RNA sequence: GCUCAACGGAUAAAAGGUACUCCGGGGAUAACAGGCUGAUACCGCCCAAGAGUUCAUAUCGACGGCGGUGUUUGGCACCUCGAUGUCGGCUCAUCACAUCCUGGGGCUGAAGUAGGUCCCAAGGGUAUGGCUGUUCGCCAUUUAAAGUGGUACGCGAGCUGGGUUUAGAACGUCGUGAGACAGUUCGGUCCCUAUCUGCCGUGGGCGCUGGAGAACUGAGGGGGGCUGCUCCUAGUACGAGAGGACCGGAGUGGACGCAUCACUGGUGUUCGGGUUGUCAUGCCAAUGGCACUGCCCGGUAGCUAAAUGCGGAAGAGAUAAGUGCUGAAAGCAUCUAAGCACGAAACUUGCCCCGAGAUGAGUUCUCCCUGACCCUUUAAGGGUCCUGAAGGAACGUUGAAGACGACGACGUUGAUAGGCCGGGUGUGUAAGCGCAGCGAUGCGUUGAGCUAACCGGUACUAAUGAACCGUGAGGCUUAACCU
RNA sequence: AAUUCCUUGUCGGGUAAGUUCCGACCUGCACGAAUGGCGUAAUGAUGGCCAGGCUGUCUCCACCCGAGACUCAGUGAAAU
RNA sequence: ACACAGGUGGUCAGGUAGAGAAUACCAAGGCGCUUGAGAGAACUCGGGUGAAGGAACUAGGCAAAAUGGUGCCGUAACUUC
RNA sequence: GCUCGCCGGAAGACCAAGGGUUCCUGUCCAACGUUAAUCGGGGCAGGGUGAGUCGACCCCUAAGGCGAGGCCGAAAGGCG
RNA sequence: AGGACCGAACCGACUAAUGUUGAAAAAUUAGCGGAUGACUUGUGGCUGGGGGUGAAAGGCCAAUCAAACCGGGAGAUAGCU
């Protein structure tokens, strides 16, 4: 559940370090987003050499959330980092390589096959 | 916020319909100082139920 | 539209300000010079016109 | 609303709800019968009624919660030395209400509160 | 002897400012709003020069012409000046159809995909921010779409007071000046306890023709109706490829609404622990008061959402636009005229809720009452002595019911509360006793001690004998049966 | 520009986006040198702009604590 | 104009904590402020706490939230030193 | 009477100023007191303030005020 | 040493909610500024209305000030309601 305006850190090697988000994607009057969503981000902070740069407009899916995805067993799963994996805008994917920190199982599907392969660890 | 003409005493009949009182329907007796009180009430002597609840 | 000129109701309860635009190119025009808005649209009108005639003169 | 709940605020606050108490129960036990306000018995029926389970039995650390919203130690004395033996064998139910009229200068509905064995 | 020329000539003789202002009056007269009007505006229509290779009429439309709307700007000065509070926002809206998304079509300069325009259709849906008093607009990024208008350009006895529109102050500017500026910039009191109407709830009265207790029927009314995306069909139809469907089906979302506390959380000042300063309990040890609940740490029940279940239909009828079928008038033709079919989120239903004060007061089902007499203005008559039913209210205990009322449960036979026992629960290993250590403190008893609303039991207390209320077979009229 | 109508002038900065602000640009509608000019540390319940921290401002409101409102007694107005 | 949450000069300075005539809790001393008593709805007035988010709100971070003591270290531009 | 709660560089003591019986007893509850009131700063009736040293008066004098004469001014008067 | 510093009393009144038939004909609650001086406050004294006074705002002069109050001219005058 991130609404707008929220800073979130980055989980890949992509170069950012503090990106924002400024759109809430995927429906219409979709008011929130947890894991396994997109969101139009801005970036905060970056490298001083990287994939980005300070003010880049571009996508990310959702990876690691405060505020928690439930299970049917009734589980709920919270982090305490609020982290995301950039995406393209086109192609949609992910930029970087090396991801950071545990992911969820709610992320794994056709579209991201990929980024669970390159995940260190998967609840 | 206040009223645009002068009220009827009629109305004033009718506001005061609802407004009358109740009085008692029947009054508990006791049946050891044999007087009347309030049902589920002691006496004004000091009794309920027959027996002298309270030396006053 | 109205404009923000003070006055109040004779001002900003009226439509006293114009703006044409075009539609191929894109170039708006807006007049508050006088009250009536034929007094703003119509020399909106002479303003766009003047811009119209240094399209082709810019441009050459 | 106040669904499957317990307890009158009684117009005050429970700072003075709890002190009120305090010497209301910390008479009655002196006493044994005292004039009081019916919901001033009925909520005493949440206090007093539970305030006389506060009288079960002596041991010596049990001379304490009667210290201590009571701010006395001779009412702790008269407890578990005598009142604690009499009612030796009642299980619960040691106390009984008289709705006794109502108080003059406010109209407000009065009762008698009491022990069982009063004499 | 007078441009006494404002020329029937107020004086020989006379300019301003006032937002520091004031009186007298005016809707005889301005500014908003209403009104009429529709010039202007907006929205259509008629003609077809042409463009569109050719081809006016796919798409457009010169020159002109005819209307509609009240919606722009206006005109008019009829209401209102012994007061009709205005910009924008916020909160709530509701209506129109000239339809933004969704729905249904027709034509296409419509292969598909994608559009174009037109018609039907108002059920439902119909962004967030940056800038700026904003409106508007620009922009960013959404969306299925970010409709347009009516509403005192809706809504201040609901809020806001940024803008405009007081007095303070300044610049630019103008005036000799006092001062002024549709020039700016700083600062600048938003009152009202609701009689009525209206609305949302909730009662009392009487009525429904013996009384009471129930179940309903359902006249009528309300709610509800949105949609993406993925996959299948299928890379199928189409197309040269690129690309990429109809129809049908499945899955998952968004948004909304209802229900809910099992979960996940919040709250939990009445459960518990920690701790500060102080005060008191003779004094230690213990407690307790006060310090925002002193400050925290947590947590039961309840209430709660961010927590989880549903919900939008399918279906039927009648249709809109539209498509038809037979078929004359009109030896042909011809959806119409006779007949006749299909046809949409609109309609009526289907879905839920309300509901016989539905005075048109309905229905069915069950219980109660089978006493005596007087009167005269002799009857739907009045009165008197017996009788008091069914049941009802009252009273008490009470509720996950509630402003009050009402509603529901229960009143000794009784579990209605409270108390009590059992249990769980949660703070988190009490007190006192030991033990070690100079001591602070640690260890032994020790999930011990305590335990709000909770689960199981318990009559232990409090739920009184009565009395009250309501009575005593129920109008007339025919009718039909039965005798 | 507290002065600029046009005008949200243009460019740079800043922001995802900036009618504001900060730099320039000089085309000063209508600056300008004691009704002073330009600059200025310190100062300011002074004006504007941006950040960190912070949080029910907001999303999007929930729950308790009290004071009234409502019930009953005693008293008892008001403008119109 | 009230037994009115206002205003009114001088003198007096107990304990603990505390720099203190701050504040806290108190002593001496003095009071519990002239309607009560219920109920525990909206609704305002005050208050407290808050998941995830942290100005997006708004004319405007208005108010709230937050900061806060004593030592010590350390401390930029600029300066009229 | 018993606890309880609050104030405590005061919600304690003390004066001036100002008030002018409110003070102390007895009595009374109509009115007065935002209810009752058996109570009262209420009514009624009684009491109650003692100074060579404290204060005033008194002896000084300031700001100032007045003013014999005096000066000035229609008059009233102004100044001193 | 300071029209120095933080900050009580004191003095002021900047913001916000209140309150607007009020507790109050301008106050409270929260904050805020000054707080050794161009300080603050007693007791008096003086300046009088076309006058006073004014770190100046048409400010203030007994709850009233672009000409104080009270009495008189005076039954001002009113082509106005
Ligand atoms: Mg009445
Ligand atoms: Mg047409």
């Amino acid at each position: 559940m991130i609404q707008e305006q929220t800073m979130l850190n980055v989980a890949d090697n992509s170069g950012a370090r503090r990106v924002m988000c400024i759109k809430v994607l995927g429906g219409s009057h979709r008011r929130y987003a947890g894991v396994g969503d997109i969101i139009k981000i801005t970036i905060k902070e970056a490298i001083p050499r990287g994939k980005v740069k300070k003010g880049d407009v571009l996508k990310a899916v959702v990876v690691r959330t405060k505020k928690g995805v439930r299970r049917p067993d009734g589980s709920v799963i919270r982090f305490d980092g609020n982290a995301c994996v950039l995406l393209n805008n086109n192609s949609e994917q992910p930029i970087g390589t090396r991801i950071f920190g545990p992911v969820t199982r709610e992320l794994r599907s056709e579209k991201f096959m990929k980024i669970i392969s390159l995940a260190p660890e998967v609840l | 916020a206040v009223q645009q003409n002068k009220p009827t005493r009629s109305k004033r009949g009718m506001r005061r319909s609802h407004d009358a009182l109740t009085a008692v329907t029947s009054l508990s007796v006791d049946k050891t100082s044999g007087e009347k009180h309030l049902r589920h009430h002691i006496t004004a002597d000091g009794y309920y139920r027959g027996r002298k609840v309270i030396a006053k | 539209y109205r404009t923000s000129g003070a006055g109040g109701q004779h001002v900003n309860r009226t439509e006293s300000a114009v703006r044409i635009t075009h539609i191929p190119t894109g170039i708006v025009t807006q007049c508050q010079n006088d009250r009536s808005q034929h007094k703003n649209k119509d020399q909106a009108m002479k303003q766009m016109k003047a811009k119209l005639y240094e399209l082709e003169m810019q441009k050459k | 609303m106040r669904h499957r709940k317990s307890g009158r605020q009684l117009n005050r606050n429970s700072s003075h709800r709890q002190a009120m108490f305090r010497n209301m129960a910390g008479s009655l036990v002196r006493h044994e019968i005292i004039k009081t306000t019916l919901p001033k018995a009925k909520e005493l029926r949440r206090v007093v009624e539970p305030l006389i389970t506060l009288a079960k039995t002596d041991s010596v650390a049990n001379r304490r919660l009667a210290f201590a919203r009571t701010r006395d130690n001779e009412i702790v004395a008269k407890l578990f030395n005598e009142l604690g033996p009499r009612f030796a064998s009642r299980a619960g139910g040691y106390t009984r209400i008289l709705k006794c009229g109502f108080r003059a200068g406010d109209n407000a509905p009065m009762a008698y509160i009491e022990l069982v064995d009063r004499s």
